[PDB]
Formats: C-alpha cells, structure tokens, sequence
C-alpha cells in the first residue's frame, strides 16, 4: 500500500488539486513540495527540493514553444547561471558550518585545510589559493578586496578579473580570453601550483581537457570547474567546450548502467540534474525503490511548470529518443511513468491513484481521447466501482470522488459505462448508465441481458431473480420519478417485463389468469379477422421478441390445449388455434422446425 | 506473443549451489535487462538481482549482497544466475522478466512487463 | 432435472398409501406440478394437478380417493392414495403441470422413472 511519505505527497496532490480545480491563484507544485521537507523530518530530499526549485526559477519559454527554450542559447545560459550560483551557495553553507567573516572564513578553511608556490602570500596565505577558494563561493568582492591589497606581482590579471566582473555572460574581450591562453600555455601551464592554473583555466576558459583532481577532488567540484567553463560563443575551436558535449560526457560516465549500482542516487541525480537535463534524470531516480515518490514527485513538479520534453508519440519505454532532436535530450514517456508509479497501490488503494491519474487530462491518447478518461475507466472497474468513486443513487446522485476535482461527472459516467459496456460487463454498464440519468441506454442495455432469460424457468441457480429485481428497480424508479425513455424502447422494455410475468404464471400453473395476460398484449391472434392485422403488427418488433416467439407460442398452445382436454366452447378454442398457426404459417421471425412441427401436431390432435 | 521459459530449480540441500536458467522464447535480447525475482509466502514478490542490457554490472538485492552471480548470454540468448550459500528460507519459485524501459536497473516487480512461469526451489536443512 | 417417484407396490383391495416424489432441478415453489399415470393395458390419464399457491385439480374418478400435498419446504410432493380401486393399476408420475398436455394424448413421454402402483 502506502507509505508515510507516500502517503504525505499524496495528501499534498490532494491539496494541489483541490486548488487548480477551485480557481485560486496558488504556489505551484515546486513550493510545496520544497516545504514538505520540514512536515516530516529529513535531510537529504530537502537538499534536492532545494536543488529543483533554485533551477525551476528560469525565465520559462521566451518563446511559443517547449523545444525551441529548451534549446536556445539563452535559455542554457539561465540555466549555467541559476546552476552555477546553487553550487556556490551550498558550499558556501558547507564550509561556514563544518569550519564550526567571508574573507576570514576562507582564510580560516585554508588554514584548517594546508598549513612550489607562486607569486608569494599576503597576510601568511597563499595569494593563488585565497583567489580559488574565495571565488569558489562565488564572492568575487572579496576577490577584489584580495587582487586589491595583492595587486604587486600582476596586474594582467587585474584588467582580467575587472572585465570579467563587467559582462554579466562573464566573458572577456575575444582577444582578451586568446591573451589568456596563449599565456596560460606559454607560461602558466607547466607550473607546480595546480590552484593558479585552475584560476587561469576558469578565468580563461583555458585546457577543457584538464580536470584538476588535487583541488577539485568532488564530484561536486567537477561539477563546479565545468559549468564555470563551459562557453556557448564560437574562442578558439580547439578548447571550445560546448555543453551539449558537456552532457554527453556525464550521461557516459554517468548513469545508463551506473546510477543503481554506486548506491548513492541523490547525489548522481544532482549531478545528472544541474546539467541542463531533466528527462534522464528523473527517468533513472525513478527506477530505485529507495527513491521512487520523490522521482516521480520532480516529474509532476516540472510538469506543471511546462518544463518537459515529453514522448509525442506512444512506445514502450521511459525514456526515449526520437531520431529528429539536433542533440534535444531524451523523452520522457510521461504517460508511462504516470501508470507504472500508481499500478503499485491502484487495486488496492484507488482512493490516491485517482488523484495522480488528473494530470494526463490534457494529454491525448491514440483513438483521439483524454488519456485520463481511459486510465479510469480501468481502475473503477478493476477495482470493483463502489460509491466513493462514483456514488448511490433515491432519485439523488450521491458524491464520489470523482465529484471532488471535476464538474459534469455525467460525461465520465457515460464513458466509462460504454466502455465497461464493450467489456462485456453488461449488467455493471446498466447500473452505471442508470446512475448517470441516461434512459434510453439504460433500457436498451437491459433489453438484451433481460430477453433471453423471459422463457427460462425458475431454474433455482440462475439469474433470472437477479435481473428480475434488476428490471423491477428500473421501472419503480423510472415511472414513478416520471422518468421516460424512447417509445420504441420502452415499449419493448415493459412489453418484456408483462412477459417475464406472464410466463411466471404460466410455469406456476395459472392457466386463465397467464390467458387474460397473453389476449391484453396483442401479440398473438385472438380473431380470424384480426389476424391479418397480427401479421401486420410486427416488422417493429426487435429482436428480443424475435428470440422468444417461439416458447411465447408454444406455451399459449399448451394452454389452449390443457384447457380443451380439460373442458361448444371448443370451437371457439379451436378456431383461436388455427388462427395462433396461420400466425405462424406467415412469420418471417425466428423460429425452430420443432416448433411449427408441435404447433401443427398440437393443432391436428386436439381437432 | 513473446514468452520465456524459468528453470533449473528442485530441492538442495543447505550450502550448495544452484544454476537457475532462462531462456527466452521469441525475441532476441540485445536491448532488454534481465531480472531474477523470487516469489515468497513471506510477501508477494521480492527482488533478488538484475543485470543491464551490456551484460557489464548488474544490481543485487536487499539482502543477497556477495553470495550470489548473475550474467546474461546474448550470444546464447540465456540469463543464468548462480548462487552460494543458500538459506532455509530460500523455498521459493524464481522468475525472471524483462525489461524494455530502457534506462537503469529496475529492482521493483511491476517495472518489467513480460514474465515466464517460474522455477521452484526448496532447500532442505 | 430429475423426478423420482416411490412408495408404491401391490396393495390390498381398497388399500392406502402416500405415494412421493421428489423435486430436484426447478424452484419447486413456483412451479405448479401434477400427477399422471399410464397402466399396463390402458393408456396415460391425468389424475392430479396443483399450483404454486392456488388451488388443486383431479379427474371424476380421484376425488376423494387421492389428495395433493406440496411439502414445498422440502420440495417434495405427495398423493394420498386411500380405499383404492382396481383400475389405478398403473405406473404414476409425478411430472409438471404445464408439460402434463404433451404427456397425455400420447405425444411426448414422461420424464418420470415411475412407480409399481399395482391393486388387486
């Protein structure tokens, strides 16, 4: 079934819902579920909320489509951006808490972290090292404080670092960032104090193949020397990094086989994440058992901001790629995900999955309809429909769950009864059209199911009691609430259930009482000169009484017969007799060879 | 129709090691995982371990971490895990299914779609 | 279906029994059933009729001779037979009321395995 968390996320759809479907302007989902970090106690899916809403916070879609944002330069620089500054917050919150101000902070970290160096110390600390650390936390004032009071063995790196911190995209002149390198390679590059051509490299954009393991020993620092170096402008086409290739790199390394195996998922699905690409990420995260809800949870979240490159057509996987995509990333089969996260607890607590299933409402399916309408039309069935998920009928609908987020239930109602309807579950789809206030449906659905069994005797074990009662609810309910359906329908309905009477007493053994029933339906002759307007009353008869005709017959000529053996008055009997088969000598309708064979027989005997 | 055949099991006894096979039955398994449940009195499913499409790494269970080995056989089409130290619990009828979804190593039943019959086991202390 | 009929055999002149039958295959609460009999030398004659609920039904020649009871808690039925007469020598058949006219004038046959119901 459920778990806490599981069930909490819940309770927050639950809210969510309840708050698109009553027209209030609300915090969308990215802002309660980063406060549903702190209801229930936990560390670690409060840092990775923090994560999703920090990179949600983007100008989202300066355009009029999904594909064209996500993959504009821009937008890819909102996102190194927004990237960027939440990995310098965090260390910033990791180093002022486990040293337990900023230019002394760094200060100290450097001190409790290493007691040839270049271009000497100011205050006893290293001046390359000071730069590093102090930028690392993304404070470039204490990096002009420092290139301020260290300012006596450079001053290129002045000019440097001042127009770095004039453009806001963090570029320098072209010529500037060539300068850079062609020093960097000529001077800088074969030195043994790594942390100045770190600073090089990132200030420069300078050697994207060096990785700088001794002073970015984190994966989380990796992280951090790439993004501050990878570039979208077209200097040199040698030590261009281009973040698509940035992202193929890490999807190689990362993830695609090893994300379940190096049993650290939170950490991988930051990584996989901060790089510009959702759909992978979510697409993994989701498979762990450990970390299914909060998968599943980021997905809903970047759903409803828009933010999703999701599969156009219908396959079998997760996540896909469609061969079109200039690079794009991977698909995520959304519709997929939606069911193979509810199918856990669906047959058994429905009352939840009903509320996850609301989000595919706009999402089409392959005969032309609302995914969402042929989601649930599985669960209710396959779940047995009680009331809580649609209602009671008296003569007033009672509140379901699918009341609660949805107006006109009565359009979920037909369907889903048509569909239980094409099923094969009649009776179940009679009981739905009824409490959808639809009669002639009703009728005509309870014709079929009603028309072979009119004949069947009691037959303890059956159905008959059933849809008798069945059949009886309609029609207290219907004529009583005034309620009526087609004339050509609801004729046939009530003649049926005259019928299912009269054959009750005829199996009994009420002989005249079956007999005055039989002549005040007008089916069978009672004249020889109205006979020819019998033959005339059916070609509207449907094919219920066409399937019972025959035993109607027969058993009207059992009458006949019992009362003749039994008995002048024979003669009138006689004569309704040969008239019942001239009725049958001209029937078009079903019939079997015995029939008119007893019929005849029966005829010639009691003559 | 794309159907599979779990087998290998019977009854061991404590301590030895047995060869459980699949092999599948209409398909070839170039771009599909493999995964190898068990079916318990204990719960309705469990996992036990799952290898990746490359046959390179593969996740193993809650529980069986380092007694167990599992592999996949392109070029014979088979899924093969073989297993060391069993315990009395192990009673239990293996399967083993397939997934297509196409991203990570999936350690919960209802991901993968297609399932064979099972292979019983009972280990006898 | 089935409709065994016992508790018969050779009785004395004006002897008395109650002959049975049970129901099995119909809700014997709402079907009416009846009672024929076909002699060894003379031919089927109908000589008990009953409902469901209503009223009963024999020939001239049984009134007061015979009389229905529809133990229908049981769903089981009887006849009475008291002071007979050599002529019900016959073999009986406890059948339904709506089928006792194709039974009659010799047009289809019992459904009934019968019963020794022989006078002297």
């Amino acid at each position: 079934s459920l778990d806490n968390v599981e069930m909490a996320y819940a309770r927050q759809m639950y809210m969510y819902n309840e708050k698109v479907v009553s027209g209030h302007l609300q915090p969308s989902l990215v802002d309660l579920c980063t406060e549903a970090a702190e209801r229930l106690d936990d560390k670690n899916v409060s840092d990775l909320w923090v994560m999703v809403k920090q990179m949600t916070d983007v100008p989202l879609i300066p355009a009029s489509d999904t594909l064209k944002s996500r993959c504009s330069g821009q937008m890819q620089m909102a996102f190194v951006r927004q990237a960027l500054n939440y990995l310098e917050q965090s260390y910033k919150n990791y180093t002022l808490i486990s040293v337990f101000g900023t230019y002394n902070l760094v200060r100290s970290f450097l001190n409790i972290r290493l007691p040839g160096l270049q271009d000497g110390e100011i205050e006893g600390y290293p001046v390359w090292a000071l730069i590093y650390y102090c930028m690392r936390c993304g404070d470039l004032m204490a990096a002009q404080q420092v290139v301020n009071r260290a300012q006596h063995q450079l001053g290129d790196f002045k000019n440097c670092f001042q127009e770095y911190i004039h453009n806001k995209d963090r570029r320098l002149s072209p010529t500037t960032e060539n300068k850079l390198r062609l020093h960097y390679r000529r001077a800088v590059r074969a030195s043994t104090d790594p942390y100045k051509r770190a600073v090089y490299c990132i200030i420069g954009r300078c050697d994207v193949s060096d990785n700088h393991s001794e002073v970015a020993d984190k994966t989380e620092d990796y992280l951090w020397l790439k993004l501050s170096q990878v570039c979208f402008e077209d200097s040199s086409p040698q030590d261009r990094l281009t973040l698509p290739q940035f992202q193929k790199q890490l999807f190689e390394d990362y993830g695609e086989s090893h994300f379940a195996v190096n049993q650290q998922p939170y950490l991988y699905f930051q990584v996989l994440f901060l790089t510009a690409q959702f759909e992978a990420a979510i697409a993994f995260l989701f498979r762990l058992e450990r970390t299914r809800c909060h998968a599943v949870h980021v997905a809903l979240a970047l759903f409803e901001l828009k933010l999703l490159l999701k599969s156009t057509g219908q396959s079998a996987q997760l996540l896909s790629q469609e061969p079109g995509e200039p690079q794009g990333v991977r698909r995520l089969n959304f519709i997929r995900l939606l069911m193979l996260y509810t199918r856990k607890f669906e047959p058994t607590d429905p009352r939840e999955a009903l509320q996850y299933f609301y989000f595919l409402r706009n999402e089409k399916d392959n005969q032309g309809e609302s995914m969402f309408l042929r989601c649930v039309s599985e669960l209710v069935i396959e779940s047995r429909e009680f009331d809580m998920l649609l209602g009671k009928l008296d003569g007033s609908r009672k509140p379901g769950a699918i009341d609660k987020f949805t107006r006109d239930t009565k359009t979920i109602i037909n369907k889903v009864a048509s569909v239980a309807e094409n099923k094969g579950l009649f009776e179940e789809a009679a009981k739905l059209y009824d409490l959808a206030k639809n009669p002639d449906k009703v009728l005509e659905l309870t014709n079929k199911l009603l028309s072979p069994v009119v004949s069947q005797i009691s037959a303890p074990q059956s159905n008959r009691e059933r849809l008798k009662n069945m059949a009886l609810a309609i029609a207290e309910r219907y004529k009583s609430q005034g309620v009526s359906a087609e004339k050509s329908i609801n004729s046939t309905f009530y003649l049926l259930l005259d019928l299912i009477t009269f054959f009750d007493e005829y199996h009994a053994g009420h002989i005249d009482l079956s007999f005055d029933v039989i002549e005040r339906l007008k089916l069978v002759p009672l004249s020889q000169d109205s006979v020819e307007e019998r033959v005339a009353a059916f070609r509207n008869f449907s094919d219920e009484i066409r399937h019972n005709l025959s035993e109607i017959l027969l058993a009207t000529m059992n009458i006949l017969f019992t009362q003749y053996k039994r008995l002048d008055k024979d003669s009138v009997l006689r004569s309704q007799a040969r008239a019942l088969i001239t009725f049958a000598g001209m029937i078009p309708y079903r019939m079997s060879g015995d029939t008119n064979a007893r019929l005849v027989q029966m005829e010639v005997l009691m003559n | 129709q794309v159907q599979l055949v779990e087998s290998g099991g019977g009854v061991v006894q404590t301590g030895d090691s047995l060869m459980l096979s699949c092999t599948v039955s209409g398909h070839t398994i170039d771009n599909w995982a493999m995964g190898w449940f068990r079916q318990t009195p204990r719960k309705q499913r469990e996992f036990v371990a799952a290898i990746d499409k490359r046959g390179t790494g593969a996740i193993y269970g809650n529980s069986v971490k380092g007694r167990f080995t599992v592999s996949r056989d392109n070029a014979k089409n088979m899924v093969y895990l073989r297993m060391n130290s069993l315990k009395p619990e192990d009673t239990a009828v293996y399967f083993c299914a397939v997934d297509q979804l196409n991203a990570g190593l999936g350690d919960v039943s209802y991901d993968y779609d297609y399932w064979g019959q099972g292979t019983q086991v009972t280990v006898s202390s | 279906v089935q409709l065994v009929e016992s508790g018969g055999g050779l009785v004395q002149p004006g002897g008395s029994l109650r002959l049975s039958c049970v129901a099995s295959g119909f809700t014997f609460s709402r079907v009416g059933m009846g009672w024929v009999r076909q002699a060894p030398g003379k031919g089927l004659e109908w000589v008990s009729d009953i409902n469901a609920s209503g009223g009963t039904g024999y020939a001239d020649s049984v009134k007061g001779r015979f009389a229905i009871s529809r133990d229908n808690a049981k769903n089981t039925l009887y006849l009475q037979m008291n002071r007979l007469k050599p002529e019900d020598t016959a073999v009986y058949y406890c059948a339904k009321m709506m089928d006792t006219a194709m039974i009659e004038a010799g047009i289809i046959k019992p459904a009934g395995q019968g019963t020794q119901v022989t006078v002297s």
